Order: C-alpha cells, then structure tokens, then sequence
C-alpha cells in the first residue's frame, strides 16, 4: 500500500478481487441448498422403495 | 449483498474517521496561520511607525 497513488488503486484491486470470495460462497451456498433438496427428494425414494 | 454492504459500511467509519482527522489538520493550519497572521499585521503596524 505504502504509496498512495498504491493506496487507491489497491481499492479498485481488492473491490474486484474481494466479489470473487463471495461469488464462490455464493455458489457454495446455493450447492448447499441443492444438498438438502437432493437429500429430501432422496428419503423420499428410499421410503417409497 | 451483506458482504459487499458491510465492506461500505466499514469503508464508511474509515472514512469519518480521515475527515475528522482533515479537521483537525487544517485546524493545524488554521492556527499556524493565526500566528502568522498577528505576525504580519505587526510588521504592518512597524512600517506604518
């Protein structure tokens, strides 16, 4: 960081490069509902067998 | 949406923080300027003795 001209680009950097952490933990989280709804349906085919 | 937002937020408090201390810097010059300031109207009040 230590220059300022450093200080803002380094925003920009992070402000990119932080979304892409929660695009994944979006993902991830949305695969985590995907889970429990493939679970659900799952209990459902082994009762019904 | 909460992580994006939480980093504003805390960019925000960052951001009260370095204007107060702006404040308080041109505060600094405010004063340095007041003495100054008594300084040359002196020096005025001399080249009018």
């Amino acid at each position: 960081i230590s220059t300022a001209d450093g200080a803002q680009n380094a925003i920009a950097v992070v402000d990119n490069a932080l979304a892409a952490i929660d695009a994944q933990r979006a993902d991830l989280g949305a695969v985590q509902n995907r889970f429990k709804n493939t679970i659900d349906n799952l209990t459902n085919i082994s009762e019904n067998a | 949406i909460s992580n994006r937002l939480s980093n504003q937020i805390s960019g925000l408090n960052v951001a009260t923080r370095n204007a107060n201390d702006g404040i308080s810097l041109a505060q600094t010059a405010e004063g340095a300027l007041q003495q100054s300031t008594n300084i040359l109207q002196r020096i005025r009040d001399l080249a009018l003795q």
